């Protein structure tokens, strides 16, 4: 799990050498933006249920063919998977600015992410929309240096899926 | 390798839920408390020489048998190998300590250290005996009030102690 | 190609088998630039 | 997590070095490898195309 | 030189990736710690022809010996070797507070010292009092988080000289 | 690897001589609009798709005879190469962006690419100009008020229009 | 490896004091018969392809088993293995008899040579046989006394044939 | 260790051959240079109490300020450490001289004698010094060649040391 | 070639340390056992050829079926082609007798012997049997010490053929 | 990398040519001195430590340059550098002087140096004033009559200084 | 054993992907080509004892020398070897046959052929004179393509044996 303090402690461990100057100030630059990113996490916690549920809308806004049948849309089971989905990828996106790093994200969604999507036909436009609408959504649930984490993992994810 | 931050989220995805407000508002708190972790582990570093000379002057002044011709300390080689792995250790803990878990000392220097020494015929007595005094070096430096602002970090001061009897315990 | 002979190294070996293969080893992996004390990996020959 | 491997070099090994021959030298059969998960499917998929086979594969 | 910038896009660079949330969080950690850091640099450079004296006469305090004849501190070139050497310290020390990492200590003092020391006979304890006597004085100078960005350095220099 | 601070400090040190107080209030400048460059440096980063996919159409639009049978970017093999070319390049301009250096460009992307290039029968006027369009591309975003405090960057757009033209004059 | 040489000086530095004076005489003694031993080698070494031939001539007449299809040794393979596995066994043996320690023997080679011929299904009486007759044939070699000054090694004849008898237990 | 029979014996297995004319040549060097070899170590078993109490004394008035109190050499316990450790060096040239090789010299004594010494701030001008004494009664005690044996081993040691 | 003096330098080189006691010891015992050797080769030089002429007579006594009309050895050329053999291999002989290591006849004759052989249909026994008359020749030409050389030469050459 | 056994083989093996008689002569002379070769090789190797210092030291007393901040050898890691080529200087100087031929240091030691010193921008007149210096040095210790036995070494004196000259000269 | 399907399944897994039409097409030829590999083995099987013994006398023929008394031929349990090893070299050329592959003959004949003809003094011109004989009566014991691979088989051994 890639972090600030897991670079840290890789690079002086892999050198066979202590912690010194250079990654105690960036651990020291990891604490201090701890505490936006922390408050983020906070609000992003919070609005879970309308994010989700207001992102799976625009998914099937801007795919309108994924709803009628014989798509990948119809059916409850679908909608519920759709739902956990971009659950999932919010539930990891606030464990990255909880994490102050993008290990997370790496470990849980990005690995992996192409051949799955490729073997269940998940196509990543989907989610790249559904993460969109959670970029505009953080646009104004946050402000500050806090709406900038959120953007920055956001967008990370879909660079990821893009 | 794994953080406290990144023990936190293994629990919650396993839980299979978001964080916590207990468990994030502690994390909180480990972020501020970071400013003095960053003292401390500088502490462990700009003193490991000093660590380690004390500890390996004392301990053998407690212990003759390693260094007399059959001991386990005996020539400059095992000697080298010795203080390096003292050198080893002390490294470790200081990553325990920045990271705020033990997770890397035993993923990485304590695998299979106890069954090495064992195989090499290294009293793993004496190795830990070294990692206590150690202990109670670093905790003497540690302790300073000079050339850092005054303040409570009792917190540092028992976790650093337990990752050091953490190493000690895994040794023997 | 002729006169150097093949470096070979098994688990069980004394110190002049490990002292020279290392100097074989750091006189090819790293090119054949010199390497400072100060760079040399101890953890890691302590696991070779 | 580490996996060590203990793999014992066995008649299919011999065949291809018999075939093949020895650009390395000879080896005892029985020898442990030690691998990080990353490495766990390359390492192990290899020594089956060398044709040796593993006994017994421990986690660490 | 391994500066904090340098490994940040030196990890960015090997996993052939772009700068990330971490790497910048690092960064952004580097330019806090740029003030103190270089305030401790102007202070190290306006007073260093004192700091070199002063070691220099902490060297021959401790070590009395040095100055009698036929050893290695007797003579007058011998001892303006010393202070140029002090001098040599005292330089790669502010480099390394303005640089914000050890890369300009590693690189040109760190790389070679102990081969270059036992090939004159150079006492590695002479060069610990010298840096010793520095880090006292810059006790008395260079209050606050300057203090603490000069000591980590120098602490540095004597940990690799020992 | 370089940036502006040990760059200074190499050319300090080439004299023989400390760092003047113009050399560190240069820096200290640099230090205070690291804030600003890292809003760029994250700008070219997490635009980056975009500024690759409009470079190619532009590109693709303007010089038909790549893409046709015999053009160099004509199997996937070879599109995937200049689309990977293009990424890599501009990863490497915002390396130097967040450095302030440009030495990490012309050490290790810029090498020797030219001759490389030419050895393999791209025609580099080309690549040329898909830098030139890959950085009127990344102006657009480097220029996004959203999402940022309003603030002067001009010199930062100055010195990344810097990059992107070594990067195309050194190919071509 | 160890040599007797090596062998007493580690016996006099794990008590950590000088060899005593019927240790230097011992020593002595073996430097004086050293010439003798390096004829024993030479023997050994001259005739290595005519004691191998002469110990699978006479195994393989003992046990028909090996020839026949589906033995052990029966297609091209597995008769070369058998030869280079005799060959290395003498090889071994010669260079205990030159050092007169056991220890390069012993080391490498007999520790995993029990697991290697249990994995393949070698007959391990077969393999002792086998280096019975390998001894058998050397002594007819080692008492040569054509091209040789007379003289008597007992001594010689005593140590090698507790080296070949050694391996073939080993391996047994 | 590393003897002469262990190089040819390692030489030999290293190419996967038999001992021949190189080898054996090489071993009846050593057989006939066991001699010298022998009587030099036993010259030296028998002196070996002088030998290291005139080294002892050496490296004293060679390092006078060692002696002062506060110092390395002040105190009883620490000139029976320096008599130990000449005693160690004596011992181990003298097993040297009875393997002819300096494979007991290299494996206990130079293997990780640097990084000893740099531990506990050993300089190795004192053994250096004491060994230069051990050199020079050496010419006195040994006359024809295994003075010369003798003297090649102490100079083996010396330059490790230097 | 692989000459007692060769090997040492290349061991000495391929682990970057000086000539030590091993390696001067070993040289010793080649400049000791020159004398003969070179006496040996003084011996083989003096009396090619008979030697060579009696060793080609024992090849045809020994393999009479190889005169006739019909194979290798029936015709001028074939058996003048077989004494320059003999020649080349009583050569390279002596060759490693001056040199006092197998160096010559590893590099001359042995590297590529059993595909040279093969390819030109060459029957290594007649070589043997050659080298077998050779050294039942040099058995009653030489004595001593020089006796043990050559045949220790001549073995070698043997094996390799074997 | 040829000694002077070799060298005159191979000439003879070029003629086709047995070994002539006084050729033989004149290698039964370079072994019958060979005392005295190897007393010489050990005066080069066991005083090696000094050769170097004292030639490092008048090197650096001539050219100060060298040690100028800008200068080839400034930093610890330069400095480093150059004393490790005088090291490798001496110890193949000592090769050859063992060897009797100088094949040695153009093979090995000499190999591909002045390119190598080209691109790295050494001073080569300056490394063979080092060399020149060692040899000054290295005489001192050659004609050191204590501990030996007096003789006439008059040629290996010559032969060591000319194998200083080469490498100067190859390197220059 | 190198059988062409068997070559097949080995290039897919190392190459790691499933099997194409590239390696359908090679084990569709193999599988055509059975019949007349098949029947020749089934013809050779038949008349195996007269062509061991009829090559069996073709190498006395063209060796008369073997017989006489000395050297390998005489003996009756030589004779009785000789008839086993023509009969093992026609079992692995029915062996290849049977399975459209060198396998049988890679693994059973020449894998480690040299060496124990080295080493039992076995000439492998007398096997490829035996060979020969059995070459010249499969080519009127066969016809059509089942005599190609035959001839195909007997010469790689042939070949083998050179
Ligand atoms: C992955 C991280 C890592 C660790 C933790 C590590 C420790 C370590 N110490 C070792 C040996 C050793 N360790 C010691 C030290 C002990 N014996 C003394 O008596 C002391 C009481 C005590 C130290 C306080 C000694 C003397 C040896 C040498 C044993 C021998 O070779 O006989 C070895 C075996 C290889 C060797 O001989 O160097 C390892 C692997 N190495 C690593 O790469
Ligand atoms: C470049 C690496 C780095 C260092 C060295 C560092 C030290 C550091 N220590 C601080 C405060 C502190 N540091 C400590 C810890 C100390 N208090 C003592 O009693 C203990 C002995 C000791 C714990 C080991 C405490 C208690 C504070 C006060 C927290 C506060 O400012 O509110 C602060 C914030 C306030 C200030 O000093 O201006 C810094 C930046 N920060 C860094 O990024
Ligand atoms: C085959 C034996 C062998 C030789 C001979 C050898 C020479 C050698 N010298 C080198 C560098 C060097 N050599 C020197 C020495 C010169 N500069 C000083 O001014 C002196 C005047 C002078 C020496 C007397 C220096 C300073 C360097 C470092 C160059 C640099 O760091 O830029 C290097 C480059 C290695 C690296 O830096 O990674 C080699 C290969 N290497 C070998 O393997
Ligand atoms: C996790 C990585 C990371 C980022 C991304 C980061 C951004 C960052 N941007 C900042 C402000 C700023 N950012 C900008 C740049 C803008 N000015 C123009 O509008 C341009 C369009 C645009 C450039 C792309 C400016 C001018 C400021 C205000 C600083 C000042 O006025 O001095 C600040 C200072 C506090 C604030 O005003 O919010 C930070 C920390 N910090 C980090 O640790
Ligand atoms: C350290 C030195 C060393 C030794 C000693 C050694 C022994 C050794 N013998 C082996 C096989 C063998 N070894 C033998 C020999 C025995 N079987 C009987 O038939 C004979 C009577 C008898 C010979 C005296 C045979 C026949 C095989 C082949 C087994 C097989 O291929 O299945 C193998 C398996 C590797 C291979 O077949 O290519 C090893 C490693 N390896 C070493 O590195
Ligand atoms: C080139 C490699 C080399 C070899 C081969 C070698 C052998 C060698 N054998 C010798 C004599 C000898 N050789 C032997 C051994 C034989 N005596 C009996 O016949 C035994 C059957 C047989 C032992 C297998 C003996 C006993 C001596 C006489 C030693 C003595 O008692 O003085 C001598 C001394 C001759 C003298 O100075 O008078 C040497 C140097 N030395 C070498 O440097
Ligand atoms: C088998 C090879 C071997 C050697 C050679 C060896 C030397 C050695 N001497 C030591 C202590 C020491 N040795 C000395 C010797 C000094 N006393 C002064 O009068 C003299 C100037 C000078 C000697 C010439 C001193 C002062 C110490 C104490 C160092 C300390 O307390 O840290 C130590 C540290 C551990 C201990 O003994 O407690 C070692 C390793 N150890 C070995 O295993
Ligand atoms: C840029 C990094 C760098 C450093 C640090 C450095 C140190 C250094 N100092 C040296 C000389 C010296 N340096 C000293 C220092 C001593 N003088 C005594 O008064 C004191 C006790 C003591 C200092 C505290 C002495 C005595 C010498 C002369 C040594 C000799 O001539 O052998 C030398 C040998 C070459 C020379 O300059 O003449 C080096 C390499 N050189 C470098 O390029
Ligand atoms: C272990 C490695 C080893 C070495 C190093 C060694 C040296 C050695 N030096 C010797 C004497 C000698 N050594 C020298 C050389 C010296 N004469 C002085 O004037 C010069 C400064 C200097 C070189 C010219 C001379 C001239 C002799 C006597 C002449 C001779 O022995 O042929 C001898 C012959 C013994 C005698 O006849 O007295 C040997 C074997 N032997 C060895 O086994
Ligand atoms: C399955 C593979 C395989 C083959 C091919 C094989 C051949 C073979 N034949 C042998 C014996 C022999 N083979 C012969 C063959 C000669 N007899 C004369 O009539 C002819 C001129 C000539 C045959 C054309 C002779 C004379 C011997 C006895 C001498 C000996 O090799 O020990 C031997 C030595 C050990 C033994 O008796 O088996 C081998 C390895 N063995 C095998 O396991």
């Amino acid at each position: 799990s890639r972090t600030v303090i897991t670079e840290v402690i890789a690079t002086a461990d892999s050198q066979g050498r202590f912690l010194n100057s250079t990654e105690l100030q960036a651990a020291f630059g990891r604490f201090e933006r701890a505490v936006p990113a922390i408050e983020a996490a906070r609000a992003l916690t919070k609005n879970q249920d309308a994010l989700v549920k207001g992102a799976v809308q625009a998914v099937f806004k801007k795919f309108p063919y994924v709803t009628q049948p014989g798509e990948k849309g119809y059916g409850d089971s679908n909608q519920a998977k759709c739902a956990r989905d971009i659950g999932y990828y919010l539930r990891f996106i606030t464990y990255s600015l909880v994490a102050s790093g993008t290990g997370p994200l790496d470990d849980y969604v990005i690995a992996g992410l192409r051949e799955v999507n490729r073997a269940f036909n998940l196509n990543p436009l989907w989610y790249i929309e559904a993460l969109n609408y959670i970029k505009g959504e953080t646009g104004k649930l946050l402000s500050g240096q806090s709406k900038t984490e959120a953007l920055l993992y956001i967008d990370h994810a879909i660079n990821a899926l893009s | 390798m794994n953080d406290v931050f990144t023990r936190a989220i293994a629990q919650a995805d396993l839980k299979g839920s978001f964080l916590l407000e207990s468990d994030l508002d502690k994390l909180a708190s480990f972020a501020k408390e970071g400013v003095k972790r960053l003292d401390a582990v500088a502490a462990l570093t700009n003193n490991a020489p000093a660590i380690i000379s004390d500890a390996a002057h004392k301990l053998f002044a407690e212990q003759q048998e390693l260094i007399q011709p059959g001991g386990n300390a005996y020539p400059h080689r095992r000697m080298a190998a010795c203080l390096r792995d003292m050198e080893i250790i002390l490294r470790y803990v200081s990553y325990a300590l920045l990271a705020g878990d033990a997770s890397v000392l035993d993923d990485r220097c304590l695998n299979g250290l106890r069954e090495t020494y064992n195989a090499l015929g290294t009293p793993t007595q004496s190795v830990a005996r070294a990692v206590q005094l150690m202990k109670d070096a670093a905790m003497v430096h540690l302790k300073s009030t000079a050339n850092v602002t005054v303040g409570d970090c009792s917190s540092l001061y028992s976790e650093a102690a337990t990752y050091f009897d953490k190493a000690a315990a895994s040794i023997a | 190609a002729t006169e150097n002979p093949k470096v070979t190294l098994r688990a069980p070996f004394t110190s002049e088998e490990f002292q020279g293969a290392l100097y074989a080893i750091y006189r090819h992996i790293f090119g054949n630039t010199y390497v400072m004390e100060s760079e040399r990996p101890t953890t890691a020959e302590s696991q070779l | 997590r580490i996996y060590k491997i203990t793999v014992s070099e066995a008649g299919a090994y011999a065949t291809n070095k018999h075939r093949t021959g020895y650009r390395a030298p000879i080896r005892q059969s029985n020898y442990t490898l030690t691998v990080p998960y990353d490495r766990f499917l390359p390492e192990m998929i290899r020594l089956h195309q060398s044709g040796a086979k593993i006994v017994n594969v421990t986690s660490v």
